[PDB]
């Protein structure tokens, strides 16, 4: 069966790098609270070392064809390709976009990609497209496929650049090929699901498990 | 089919420009009559 | 081949501007399509380099 | 197996790779060629059918 | 209009031959349930240009009428269609704008209860049709009670 | 020929910019349009140059 991506569904965007001739996969993540800046979590090596994925989840908040997006802005849907899209930050309700600063010392035409604060103007909507013909304008995008994000504001792409010694995002004019791998969908109410935060009781004896408090000589 | 979803995703875009203004023009009406005998003519197709 | 890229940007600028205006018409497809493909700006204004 | 209607990924029986495209050859606008290299790989990708 | 009529008659096709819980039965039903606001809109307008001439055939709003003309005023009317109950006042605001009032805020009630009562007619009875037997033929469907 | 090529680019450029007019409307279009054009060419450039 084909499972689609819809509106109110969490994802995370993953790229593809090939380092040391080994394939490398990253997840786009940012902090918010104090630092707007994107960088890339490696998750690969996860049964070693497990991955920051608290910041990693992204919210689909709406999802809008170019023209009514522009309608929009001059005042559950499934995606589908040549959409433009919303992606609020799960943990700190911000917004991906497409900042107008610019870090990069290797690209003179890149941009900054991170948060930011409010959903106003184009700078937070991407458009998506098909990375291969498999895939054509209007289809409804199928989870696990290859497309490309396109800054409206901007006409630049979400670009993985490697220039540096390290792996950077940002956006620029030339494209990348991004995943929107599921983190869940709709939760039956009452139930646990996995990412959530919680308290673990001792049965019902109003007893939780903790660790020691801060300074505390056991070194927490 | 690919041909009535094509034309469909036109007629959606015609829509979505003409739906803040408050009334269509001439020239509209006539390029969404044509649209629609196009797609009228299509379902048919389907139909048969 | 500055040259012919000149020659290119002649007719481009030709068809983007008439009688003193700029064409929108014209002048945002010809922006986004040399944007499209970067290579249309020269050497020079390469991002990577 | 039907001819045009199914879609078949093709996988090397020994090692489990999967019948897949190279990553894309630098320089291929410069190049002009759109060939691309067949190989096997371990993951492949979602058009490998 | 006729091209939603022709739309609908080629649905109609498409249940050609159904059998209880068919597979095409049930992706007719998905769909209607994923646009099911744009066909609550239809069925809206639908009900309520026929709404309105049951109304207009009343009585009781006669009673708000008082113009020896017949055509009532976009007050009266207002107040006519509060006291049916029949209508919501976004509703009420939305025939209003279709009355077609005169310079004199007069709405011509015997020609906007007709204006689209033939051509809706087609297309409300294939769209009833339509859901009738969708209705025979997927019997256990909440979305489609 | 190099220094004409860029010449015509930026000649070009400019062209494509849009009207003053369009501006005080202040059309997303136009906007957006010459926020790309001011990303290509830094003000900077072009006082040296």
């Amino acid at each position: 069966e084909v499972q689609f991506l819809r509106t109110d569904d969490e994802v995370v965007l993953q790229c593809s790098a090939t380092v040391l001739k080994e394939q490398l996969k990253l997840c786009l993540a940012a902090e918010g609270f104090g630092n707007r800046l994107c960088f890339l979590e490696p998750t690969s090596n996860a049964q070693n070392v497990p991955p920051d994925l608290a910041i990693c989840c992204f919210i689909l908040e709406q999802s809008l064809s170019v023209r009514a997006l522009q309608e929009m802005l001059a005042n559950h849907r499934t995606l589908l390709y040549g959409h433009a899209i919303l992606l609020r930050h799960a943990h700190s309700r911000m917004y991906l976009s497409c900042l107008t600063t610019s870090r990069s010392m290797t690209d003179k035409l890149a941009f900054d990609v991170g948060l930011q604060e409010d959903a106003t103007g184009e700078a937070c909507w991407w458009t998506m497209h098909p990375a291969s013909k498999q895939r054509s304008e209007g289809e409804k995008v199928r989870v696990g496929d290859d497309l490309i994000l396109v800054s409206v504001s901007s006409e630049r792409y979400l670009h993985l650049s490697t220039a540096s010694g390290e792996l950077q995002v940002d956006a620029s004019f030339m494209q990348t090929l991004w995943n929107m791998n599921p983190i869940c969908s709709g939760c039956e109410e009452g139930f646990v699901t996995g990412g959530h935060v919680l308290r673990l009781f001792h049965g019902h004896m109003d007893e939780c498990l903790t660790i020691s408090p801060s300074d505390s000589d056991d070194q927490r | 089919v690919d041909y009535l979803l094509r034309l469909q995703e036109s007629i959606s875009d015609f829509y979505w420009y003409y739906s803040g203004k408050d009334v269509i023009e001439e020239q509209g009406k006539r390029n969404f009559s044509k649209a629609m005998s196009v797609a009228k003519q299509v379902f048919n197709s389907l139909t048969e | 081949n500055p040259c012919g890229g000149e020659r290119y940007l002649d007719f481009l600028r030709f068809a983007v501007f008439v009688n003193g205006e700029s064409v929108e018409e014209n002048a945002n497809v010809v922006v986004r399509l040399l944007i499209r493909k970067p290579e249309c700006f020269g050497p020079a204004l390469r991002g990577e380099g | 197996i039907k001819y045009g209607e199914s879609l078949c990924f093709v996988q090397h029986v020994a090692s489990g790779l999967w019948l897949t495209y190279a990553a894309p050859d630098p320089k291929a606008l410069r190049l002009g060629v759109l060939k691309k290299k067949a190989m096997l790989h371990q993951e492949g990708h979602m058009d490998d059918a | 209009l006729d091209l939603q009529k022709d739309m609908v008659v080629m649905l109609l096709s498409l249940l050609e031959g159904n059998v209880v819980n068919g597979m095409i039965a049930r992706q007719m039903v998905d769909m209607l349930v994923e646009s099911s606001s744009n066909v609550e809109m239809i069925l809206k307008f639908f009900d309520m240009f026929l709404k309105l001439k049951d109304i207009v055939g009343s009585e009781a709003f006669q009673d708000y009428v008082t113009d020896p003309r017949g055509l009532i005023s976009k007050k009266d009317f207002q107040k006519a269609m509060d006291s049916q109950k029949q209508f919501t006042g976004p509703e009420i605001q939305f025939l209003l704008s279709c009355s077609e009032a005169d310079e004199n805020e007069m709405i011509n009630c015997e020609e906007f209860a007709n204006r689209f009562q033939e051509p809706a007619r087609d297309i409300g009875f294939n769209v009833a049709v339509l859901l009738t037997n969708l209705s025979e033929h997927v019997p256990h469907d909440p979305r489609l009670r | 020929a190099i220094m004409s090529f860029y010449a015509a680019l930026i000649d070009l450029l400019g062209r494509c910019a849009p009207e003053t007019h369009l501006i005080q409307a202040g059309k997303g279009e136009a906007l957006r349009i010459r926020a790309i054009l001011r990303s290509l060419v830094p003000l900077d450039d072009l006082v040296g140059i």
